[PDB]
């Protein structure tokens, strides 16, 4: 497959980890009685070790050698929920930060003391700009385009 | 022997003079600013590089100025 | 006209280890003088406290910087005047402060610039257009 | 008790029981080294012959042969080694320090304060003289003590 | 002017003990000595590279020497790869017996060095065989160092000192430098390799008293002159050849075959020379580009005046430029100090992954140790380029002669360069620092399988277009009907395709998520390493907190306590900075180097696949894993050859962290304190005699920088070669 | 008054604290034997000579003639030396 | 041995000695 690699769906070592990983646990696990507080909460990382793994195998994560997952982050359209589909997602939320940030400062750049909203927060003020985030990519393009973003 | 320059942007305030450890600047008469008096630097063989005047000084670009350089046993500050 | 420097009395004062050392016998060193108006204590330079006697008071110092420091000191705490001088091993006296008579700090006729540039220091030279000449930007 | 050296309380110095009391003071006056109107060779000779005497000691019984019986021999080569190369450290100390024309650099006054003769060791010639007095004593002492522990 | 620092009078006349230090510090530094003329300044520089030549050919005299009078290079040839190569003969008299044993090895009669520098591998590879041979290579380079200080003291005579003018003729020294010292001198050694090294790779002997009696070919020159070239590459050598043996041995003298010699592991000599005579024709007909005496050629300074855009966004392009470089020797030097920076690494990568030296790929201690010493030599030439380039700024630059040219436009944008520096800088390490920490707690809670591990997909690409195929990308040279793949079909692929695709060579390491992580730690540091020195060079002219900067030079301790605090505000404190982050990069990329290799030379590249993917894999699976030969060289049970290794490697930490001392205590602490021992040497009987001529003082602010600097890189690197070596050695991979 | 300009030397304290004029209180004939015995190391430009050569000629000598019951590096390796790592 | 028992106390004792006495008397010299 990509990078010699092959699907974790299929690798051996990839079971052989899950495998090892359920034995570790179970030997913790058999110290407990059954109903046990610890019998519980082992069983309960037991089974969520089981639903990781099967995740990882059905979502198409592609495994190396040593059995561990790899991401592929080229482009490559089976695997963009390894780097392209979070990125975006990063970006718009980075995006979204930084645009309302930018929004505080020129609101408060003009008052009397401005640096008295940057030590004490005009949260009522914030409130009315936490939103204007939704839309960074619209706003910010326009801004561009009217010489209102960068100066000169 | 260290090199203090002054520049024509001062303003004549004496706070230099009032910092300096070893009495290097004194105020002379002059024309040129409103307080009609600039800093001057006669003595420069006891100064010893602390900069306490550039810290003093009021002006967007110091009006007193500091280089180091030849050392001797007085710019050096020894006692022995 | 400098004043003078005879024999007067130097404070009370039990000795430290911060005193004069061999500089003082082989190249140079300072003596500052003042009048207070009563004895009292006071912190020498060097460590300690001294106490200084009414009237006259003189004091062997190893630098300048020490007797301004005391001098700076005897104006603001005990607003007496004080001068100093520097002081070398074939007995020569050489006054220093105050210069003209007239502390530094107030304007005096008669004092010349020294080391006065008449320009912004914005506007010294390259030092490429001093270079190999014997000059800084700021010697021009 | 604790005074002022020589009464001066601006000399960076104290007078204390251990710089000047009347035994300490007599003890240091009768040091090769401060016999200040004596000659400087037979200073050296007495110097040099206390240690390389003393240095015969922790060179022969620490050394690398120290359990061995070329200990002694090997331990006072090392001494007169040592001697060795103390002396051009002192040789060159001369060489640097005075000239062949200037006076004693030594104090000129006492205690009292009465003008006397500078020592002479603070010359070139004195400090010459006084070096070889130190090297031929060193060698004596390395050998005086190799004498005395293993013959 | 009349005592030590006779050429500062500004230093002689300082009464304390820095007049000592900066004497020896300043020596160098021609410009800032008292009345440097320009041509005084050339001269002496001139008569210093003599110097500097006459110390290389010693030193290399010596080397031949040395192995010749107390190594084992006879054996050696005769058995390559069952002889540790001696270096030289030890003689320490502090040696106890088992010190003496322990160090006795090779076919030596006493204790001895093994080398580690390569000499045999390549001595060998080029011909010589005897102790004899390097004993005449050592005299005649004895000569040679002899020769190079009779003209640098010739050149420093009235008679014979060049003008200004002289050394400022830049076409005449590029046509001479292209044509004659670097295309005949590759000639010549591609002479040396027909001559001499080939026939000794099939079993001849071919010397001065001989050589003219012996044809290098039978064909002779006939095929050179006829055109018939290819008669030249007919017979050659068998893949089944045994070096320096006629077993297999062909007659070519010139091939392109790529990939190695199967027995030797290293590049074919009759590709080497088929090389150096074809980069030779290239240098000779480049190096008749430039304007002399004979009315043809081009003037550089035209040629920069012209390649000017049309439309302006270059400014004045290149105008003035010939000049602004052609006058400033700072200029000059960061361009050869930059320009020789990245070919000292391409010789790293290139050499270990490409040996030229017949039996030097299974040398893996001294394979180890050629990459250590050229990254870090090639670290140190990069930030003296940077360094020159801002003494450059401060010197030399004139603002008017540059006006609004491609160089004054850099300082125009200074905040966008660096601020973008910082940028990159910044996402790197937060990401790669941010993804090894993410692995590391992926470990640390057994879950591996929830660390991110990107493959390094774009590099694997490389390597499958370079015919690699371990990764199914099938591209190129990669693919079976790529045109790239059908040209070179008839030549170097079938030889290059063989060595690529052998995966226990170093030809294109196999690579997946390990690599990744390092790679982007090695573009955090030279990001961040060129952030400081860009940074330093762009500001040394002026910045806000410090706009005259320029008129204070290089190197100053800094501008006081005021406008809120100046230390280390100079460009010289900016190169100070950038060596810690340079040695940092440098080890980073040893470390991986290092790492990659002794798994791989042990038959298990997997413990770097899987513990190089997060931080605690590289301290207990690289570090601690293999300390345990080296630390035991000496233990309570005794000692063995190791030994000194175990020392130095001790030794090395202790030189570091002595450097941390002058770099955290700064001055005003030790002058205090120095004064108290300056009383209590004048008030202690019998002391009071000896008196010193140089007062003491503390060491100066910047003295203490460099001072803190050298022990900080001296104890750096003798930590890292004392481990990089043992563990090597202590198991040959 | 610890202040003079015609005595400068007591004004610094440049006094001799402990040098005592006393003469020479040595067993005079024993000194006649110092005088003329120690005199040919009594010029430093002499003896600068001596030092440095006749230390460097007697450190040659000890150390050439050395014996190996003394200097293990001259004594040698009497073991059978062990093989390299990978039968080098 | 029987030269490198020559040179190495000559290179790492005399000479050095010899050196470090000769930069003494010029850096001291006036
Ligand atoms: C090193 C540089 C580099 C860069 C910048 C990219 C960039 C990209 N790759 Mg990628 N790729 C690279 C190297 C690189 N690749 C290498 C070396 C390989 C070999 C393994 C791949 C294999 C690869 C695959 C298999 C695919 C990508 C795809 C993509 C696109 C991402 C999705 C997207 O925005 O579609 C927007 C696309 C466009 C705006 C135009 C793309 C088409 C033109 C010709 C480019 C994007 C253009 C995907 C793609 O193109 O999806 C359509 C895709 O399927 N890449
Ligand atoms: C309004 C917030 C804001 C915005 C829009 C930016 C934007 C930028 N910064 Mg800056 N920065 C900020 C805050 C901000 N910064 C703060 C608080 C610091 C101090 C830690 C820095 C320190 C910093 C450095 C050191 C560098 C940048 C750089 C940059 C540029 C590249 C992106 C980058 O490196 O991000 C980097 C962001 C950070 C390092 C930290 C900022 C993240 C904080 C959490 C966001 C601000 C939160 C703020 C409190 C929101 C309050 C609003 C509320 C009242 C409504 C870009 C112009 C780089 C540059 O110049 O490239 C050209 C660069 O080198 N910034
Ligand atoms: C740690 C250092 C050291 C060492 C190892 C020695 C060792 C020695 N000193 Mg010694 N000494 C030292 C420092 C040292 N000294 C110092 C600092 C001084 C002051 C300058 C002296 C002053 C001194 C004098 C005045 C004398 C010695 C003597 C001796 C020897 C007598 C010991 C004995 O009986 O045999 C050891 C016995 C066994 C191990 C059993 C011995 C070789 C004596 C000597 O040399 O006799 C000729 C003697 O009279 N010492
Ligand atoms: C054919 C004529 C000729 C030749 C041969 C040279 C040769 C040289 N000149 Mg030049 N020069 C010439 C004409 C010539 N010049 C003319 C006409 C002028 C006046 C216009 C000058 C003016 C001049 C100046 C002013 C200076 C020189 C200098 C030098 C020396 C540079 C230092 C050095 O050794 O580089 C060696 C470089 C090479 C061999 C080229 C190789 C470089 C690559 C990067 C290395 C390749 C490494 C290779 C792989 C090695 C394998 C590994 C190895 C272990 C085998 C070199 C000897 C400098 C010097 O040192 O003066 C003493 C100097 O300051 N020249
Ligand atoms: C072709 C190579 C080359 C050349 C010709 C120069 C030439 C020059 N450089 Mg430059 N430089 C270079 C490479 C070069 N450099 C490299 C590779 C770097 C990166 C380190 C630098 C970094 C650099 C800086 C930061 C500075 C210079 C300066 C100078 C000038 C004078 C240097 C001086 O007097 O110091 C003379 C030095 C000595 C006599 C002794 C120095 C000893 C060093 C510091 C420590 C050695 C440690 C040693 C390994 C100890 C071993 C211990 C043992 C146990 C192993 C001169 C113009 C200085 C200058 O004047 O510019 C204005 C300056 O400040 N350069
Ligand atoms: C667990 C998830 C995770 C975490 C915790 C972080 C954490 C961080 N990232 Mg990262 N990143 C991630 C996932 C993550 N990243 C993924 C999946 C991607 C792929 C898209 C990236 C791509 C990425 C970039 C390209 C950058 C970061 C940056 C940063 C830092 C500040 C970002 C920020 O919001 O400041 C608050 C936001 C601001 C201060 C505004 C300025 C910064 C944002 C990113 C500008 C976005 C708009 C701009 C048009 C898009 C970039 C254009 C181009 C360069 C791609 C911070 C250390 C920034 C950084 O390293 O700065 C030095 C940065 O530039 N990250
Ligand atoms: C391991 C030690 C270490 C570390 C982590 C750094 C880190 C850094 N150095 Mg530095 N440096 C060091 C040693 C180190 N240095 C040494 C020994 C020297 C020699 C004096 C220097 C000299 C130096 C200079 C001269 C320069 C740097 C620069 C940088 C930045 C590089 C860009 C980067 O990675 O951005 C990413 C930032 C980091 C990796 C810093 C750590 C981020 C942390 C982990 C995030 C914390 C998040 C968490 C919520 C915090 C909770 C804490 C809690 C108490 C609240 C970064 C801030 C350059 C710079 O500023 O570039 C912009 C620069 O110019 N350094
Ligand atoms: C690199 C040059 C070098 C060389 C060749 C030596 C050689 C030697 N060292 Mg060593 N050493 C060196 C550097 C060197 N050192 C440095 C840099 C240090 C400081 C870290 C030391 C610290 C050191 C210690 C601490 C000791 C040695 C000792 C020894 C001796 C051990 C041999 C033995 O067992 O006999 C032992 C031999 C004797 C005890 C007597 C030998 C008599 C000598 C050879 C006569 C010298 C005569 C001559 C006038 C000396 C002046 C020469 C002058 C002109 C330069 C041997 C002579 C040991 C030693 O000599 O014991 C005292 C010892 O204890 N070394
Ligand atoms: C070129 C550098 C070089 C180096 C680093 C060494 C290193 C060494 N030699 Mg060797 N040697 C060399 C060249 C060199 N050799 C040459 C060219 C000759 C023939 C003339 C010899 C002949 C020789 C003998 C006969 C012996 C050594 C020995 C030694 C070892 C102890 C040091 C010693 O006694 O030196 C001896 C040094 C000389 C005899 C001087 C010749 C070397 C040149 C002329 C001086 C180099 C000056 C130097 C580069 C200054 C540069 C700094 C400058 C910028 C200020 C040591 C491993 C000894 C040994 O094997 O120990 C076991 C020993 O017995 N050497
Ligand atoms: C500051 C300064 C300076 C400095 C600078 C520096 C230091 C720089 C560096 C720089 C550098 C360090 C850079 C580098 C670069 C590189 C490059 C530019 C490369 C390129 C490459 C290429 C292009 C390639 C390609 C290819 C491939 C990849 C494959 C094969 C084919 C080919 C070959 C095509 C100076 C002196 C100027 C002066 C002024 C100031
Ligand atoms: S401080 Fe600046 S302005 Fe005030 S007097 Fe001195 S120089 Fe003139």
């Amino acid at each position: 497959d990509i990078a010699g690699l092959t699907p974790c769906k299929d690798s051996k070592q990839f079971a052989k980890r899950e495998k090892q990983s359920i034995k570790k646990l179970e030997s913790s696990l058999k110290l407990y009685a059954p109903d046990s507080a610890p019998a519980l909460a082992i069983n309960a990382t037991i089974e969520k070790t089981k639903r990781r793994f099967d995740n990882y195998g059905k979502q198409g994560l592609l495994c190396g050698a040593d059995g561990l997952p790899h991401l592929i982050v080229s482009g490559d359209q089976r695997h963009w929920g390894e780097f392209i589909t979070p990125g975006i997602l990063f970006l718009y939320i980075a995006g979204w930060i930084g645009w309302v940030g930018r929004s505080y400062l020129i609101a408060i750049r003009d008052d009397k003391k401005p640096t008295q909203k940057e030590i004490i927060i005009d949260v009522p003020l914030a409130t009315r700009l936490v939103f204007r985030g939704f839309s960074w990519p619209i706003a910010a393009y326009r801004e561009l385009l009217n010489g209102e973003l960068v100066a000169k | 022997s260290h090199s203090v320059k002054i520049y024509d942007t001062c303003i004549g305030c004496t706070q230099c003079v009032r910092a300096c450890p070893t009495d290097v600047l004194e105020m002379i008469p002059w024309g040129g600013c409103k307080a009609k008096q600039i800093a001057s630097a006669p003595r420069t063989e006891d100064c010893v590089g602390c900069k306490r005047c550039e810290s003093a000084c009021p002006t967007d670009f110091l009006s007193v100025r500091v280089y180091l350089w030849h050392e001797t046993t007085r710019s050096m500050g020894l006692a022995y | 006209p400098p004043e003078l420097d005879p024999n007067t009395p130097s404070p009370i004062f039990g000795g430290s280890t911060g005193g004069l050392l061999r500089k003082a016998q082989v190249e140079e060193f300072y003596v500052i003088t003042w009048e207070s108006p009563k004895e009292q204590i006071f912190e020498m330079p060097t460590g300690g406290a001294a106490i200084m006697r009414e009237g006259p008071n003189l004091l062997k110092l190893a630098r300048k910087e020490q007797c301004l420091a005391l001098g700076t000191r005897l104006r603001s705490k005990y607003k007496i005047k004080y001068q100093f001088y520097r002081v070398f091993p074939s007995g020569e006296v050489q006054y220093l402060h105050p210069k003209d008579g007239v502390y530094p700090e107030k304007v005096n006729p008669g004092r010349q610039g020294v080391g006065v540039n008449f320009r912004s220091i914005g506007k010294n030279v390259s030092p490429i257009e001093v270079k190999f000449t014997g000059k800084q930007p700021y010697d021009l | 008790v604790v005074q002022p050296i020589n009464g001066d309380p601006f000399i960076g110095s104290l007078e204390t029981p251990v710089t000047s009391s009347p035994l300490v003071a007599w003890y240091l006056s009768n040091l090769p080294g401060y016999r200040t109107a004596v000659n400087p060779l037979l200073r050296g000779i007495e110097v040099g012959l206390a240690h390389g005497f003393l240095l015969v000691g922790p060179f022969v019984k620490a050394g690398p042969l120290r359990n061995t019986e070329i200990a002694g021999q090997a331990g006072s080569l090392a001494a007169g080694g040592l001697v060795v190369i103390l002396s051009i450290c002192l040789t060159i100390y001369g060489i640097s320090s005075f000239n062949e024309g200037d006076p004693s650099t030594a104090p000129s006054l006492t205690l009292t304060g009465r003008k006397k003769q500078p020592d002479q060791l603070q010359t070139a010639d004195g400090w010459a003289k006084f070096t070889g007095g130190f090297f031929f004593g060193g060698i004596s002492g390395v050998i005086w003590a190799f004498f005395l522990l293993y013959v | 002017a009349l005592r030590f620092p006779r050429f500062s009078q500004g230093l002689a006349q300082d009464p304390t003990t820095r007049r000592i230090w900066f004497g020896i510090a300043t020596a160098h530094d021609f410009e800032s000595h008292d009345d440097i003329t320009e041509g005084r300044l050339y001269q002496n520089i001139f008569a210093s590279h003599f110097g500097q030549l006459a110390i290389i050919f010693l030193w290399t005299s010596g080397n031949l020497f040395h192995v010749a009078w107390q190594g084992n290079f006879e054996a050696w040839v005769q058995d390559p790869l069952h002889v540790r190569p001696i270096a030289h003969a030890i003689w320490d008299p502090h040696f106890g017996q088992p010190a003496v044993e322990a160090f006795t090895r090779g076919g030596a009669l006493g204790p001895v060095n093994i080398a580690y520098s390569g000499v045999y591998q390549w001595w060998y590879t080029i011909g010589l065989r005897t102790n004899e041979d390097l004993y005449t290579g050592a005299i005649f380079l004895l000569f040679l160092s002899f020769i190079s200080l009779l003209a640098g003291w010739l050149h420093l005579q009235p008679k014979w000192k060049p003008s200004v003018s002289w050394f400022k003729n830049a076409e005449s020294r590029l046509n001479h430098h292209l044509s004659g010292l670097f295309g005949v001198s590759s000639l010549a050694w591609a002479g040396h390799l027909v001559h001499v090294a080939i026939p000794g790779s099939r079993g001849e002997y071919v010397r001065w008293n001989n050589f003219l009696s012996v044809l290098p070919h039978p064909q002779g020159l006939g095929p050179l002159f006829t055109g018939q070239w290819n008669l030249y590459a007919q017979n050659p050598d068998s893949s089944n050849h045994l070096f320096s043996t006629s077993q297999g041995a062909g007659t070519a003298i010139l091939t392109l075959l790529g990939g190695f010699h199967p027995q030797t592991q290293s590049l074919w000599l009759t590709d080497m020379a088929h090389h150096h005579l074809a980069i030779a024709i290239l240098f000779l007909i480049g190096g008749h580009m430039y304007r002399t005496n004979f009315g043809i050629g081009h003037s550089i300074k035209y040629i920069l005046e012209a390649h000017i855009p049309p439309g302006g966004r270059l400014g004045r392009g290149h105008k003035g430029l010939y000049d602004t470089i052609n006058n400033s020797i700072h200029f000059q030097l960061g361009l050869a100090l930059a320009s020789l920076g990245v070919i000292t690494s391409l010789v790293a990568q290139h050499m270990y992954s490409l040996p030229a030296y017949a039996f030097i790929a299974q040398d893996f201690t001294t394979q180890a140790a050629l990459y250590t010493h050229h990254q870090y030599i090639a670290g140190f030439i990069m930030t003296g380029a940077f360094a020159h380039g801002a003494i450059f700024f401060i010197r030399d630059y004139n603002p008017e002669q540059n006006a609004d040219n491609v160089l004054a436009r850099m300082l125009e944008h200074k905040e966008a360069i660096i601020s973008h520096l910082s940028w990159a800088s910044l996402f790197l390490g937060f990401h790669t620092l941010g993804l090894y920490v993410h692995n590391d707690v992926m470990l640390a809670f057994g879950t591996p399988e929830k660390q991110i591990l990107i493959e390094p997909i774009f590099a694997q690409w490389i390597q499958s277009a370079h015919g690699k195929t371990s990764y199914g990308f099938d591209v190129l040279l990669s693919s079976t009907n790529s045109p790239a793949l059908n040209a070179g079909r008839s030549i170097w692929l079938p030889g290059w395709l063989n060595a690529i695709n052998e995966n226990s060579n170093s030809l294109f390491l196999t690579i997946g998520p390990g690599d990744f992580l390092v790679h982007h730690a090695i573009a955090l540091g030279l990001h961040t390493t060129t952030l400081i020195l860009v940074k330093g060079a762009l500001d040394a002219r002026g910045s806000k907190l410090m706009p005259d900067k320029k008129d204070f030079g290089y190197s100053f301790p800094c501008d006081g306590p005021g406008r809120g605090g100046t230390c280390d505000i100079s460009a010289w404190d900016a190169f100070y900075l950038a060596v810690f982050w340079m040695l940092n990069t440098i080890g980073w990329v040893t470390f991986y180097w290092h790492w990659k290799h002794i798994t791989l030379w042990q038959g298990n590249v997997s413990q770097f696949n899987e513990s190089s993917t997060y931080l605690m894999g590289w301290l207990r699976d690289y570090l601690w894993l293999n300390s345990s030969q080296l630390i035991n060289g000496y233990n309570p049970f005794g000692m063995n050859s190791l030994s000194v290794w175990a020392w130095m490697f001790l030794f090395g930490h202790l030189v570091w962290a002595t450097g941390f001392m002058f770099l955290i205590s700064w001055r005003g602490y030790w002058q205090e304190l120095i004064e108290t021992l300056a009383w209590a040497h004048e008030r202690t009987p019998l002391a009071n005699l000896i008196r010193w001529r140089d007062k003491p003082v503390a060491l100066s602010i910047v003295q203490a920088r460099l001072v803190g600097l050298v022990h900080f890189s001296v104890g750096y690197i003798f930590t890292y070669a004392a481990f990089l070596i043992a563990s090597t050695s202590g198991k040959f991979g | 008054v610890y202040f003079d300009l015609e005595d400068l030397g007591n004004t610094t304290g440049q006094w001799d604290l402990y040098g005592s004029d006393a003469p020479s209180p040595y067993n005079s004939l024993q000194s006649k034997f110092f005088e003329t015995f120690a005199a040919p190391f009594t010029k430093r430009g002499l003896l600068l000579k001596f030092l440095i050569l006749g230390g460097g000629s007697t450190l040659a000598y000890f150390s050439a003639t050395a014996s190996g019951d003394i200097l293990p590096i001259k004594k040698g390796p009497q073991l059978p030396p062990q093989l390299g790592p990978r039968l080098g | 041995i029987n030269l490198p028992s020559l040179f190495v106390p000559l290179v790492g004792l005399l000479f050095p000695a010899v050196a470090m006495a000769s930069l003494f008397l010029h850096v001291e010299k006036r």
